[PDB]
Order: C-alpha cells, then sequence, then structure tokens
C-alpha cells in the first residue's frame, strides 16, 4: 500500500479509489469497516 | 432626560439578558439550516 496518493484500492473484494491515510483516532475494536452519517465507507483496516 | 436614559439602558439589559437565556431564539435561522441539511442528505441516501 501507497499512503497520502489518488490509489485504487481493493480491499477483500470492495472497491473505490481515493487517498489512504493514517487513522490512529478512530477506534476498531472488532469491526471491518468505517463508515459516515450519509453511508459512505471512509476508514479500513488492513487485512495483511 | 434621565428617565428616559435609565429606561433605556435597562431595556437593553433587560433584551441582552433575554437573548443569552432562552434557547429557542432563533428558531427562524436554525430551520433553513435544518432544511438544507435534511435535502442534503436524503439526496446522498438516494444513492443505495
Ligand atoms: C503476518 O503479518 C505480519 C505483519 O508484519 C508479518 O510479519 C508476518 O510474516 C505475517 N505472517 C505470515 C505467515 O506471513
Amino acid at each position: 500500500l501507497v499512503k497520502n496518493k489518488c490509489v485504487n484500492f481493493n480491499f477483500n473484494g470492495l472497491t473505490g479509489t481515493g487517498v489512504l491515510t493514517e487513522s490512529n483516532k478512530k477506534f476498531l475494536p472488532f469491526q471491518q469497516f468505517g463508515r459516515d452519517i450519509a453511508d459512505t465507507t471512509d476508514a479500513v483496516r488492513d487485512p495483511q | 432626560q434621565k428617565l428616559i436614559a435609565n429606561q433605556f439602558n435597562s431595556a437593553i439589559g433587560k433584551i441582552q439578558d433575554s437573548l443569552s437565556s432562552t434557547a429557542s431564539a432563533l428558531g427562524k435561522l436554525q430551520d433553513v439550516v435544518n432544511q438544507n441539511a435534511q435535502a442534503l442528505n436524503t439526496l446522498v441516501k438516494q444513492l443505495s
């Protein structure tokens, strides 16, 4: 993975393009994805 | 002159206190923001 760059990610099937950045603020106890009020993915956990 | 000045100053103080105390004194402005936010949220939610 390359961060701080407009890439075309694919984590376990889910697609999308964007800039992947460090998100140490968000805490995922056991969940996989992330979501917003407008129901859009905003943070993903790296399977690697 | 003295009485009118005192009444005016007291009225200014009273309106300042009333604005600072009550919470529902600015509905006519919050309603527009809430309506626009609702419209945008519904438009985004239509994607799914
Ligand atoms: C699992 O991921 C870690 C991450 O550093 C890596 O060190 C380790 O080698 C991986 N396991 C295997 C079996 O490759």
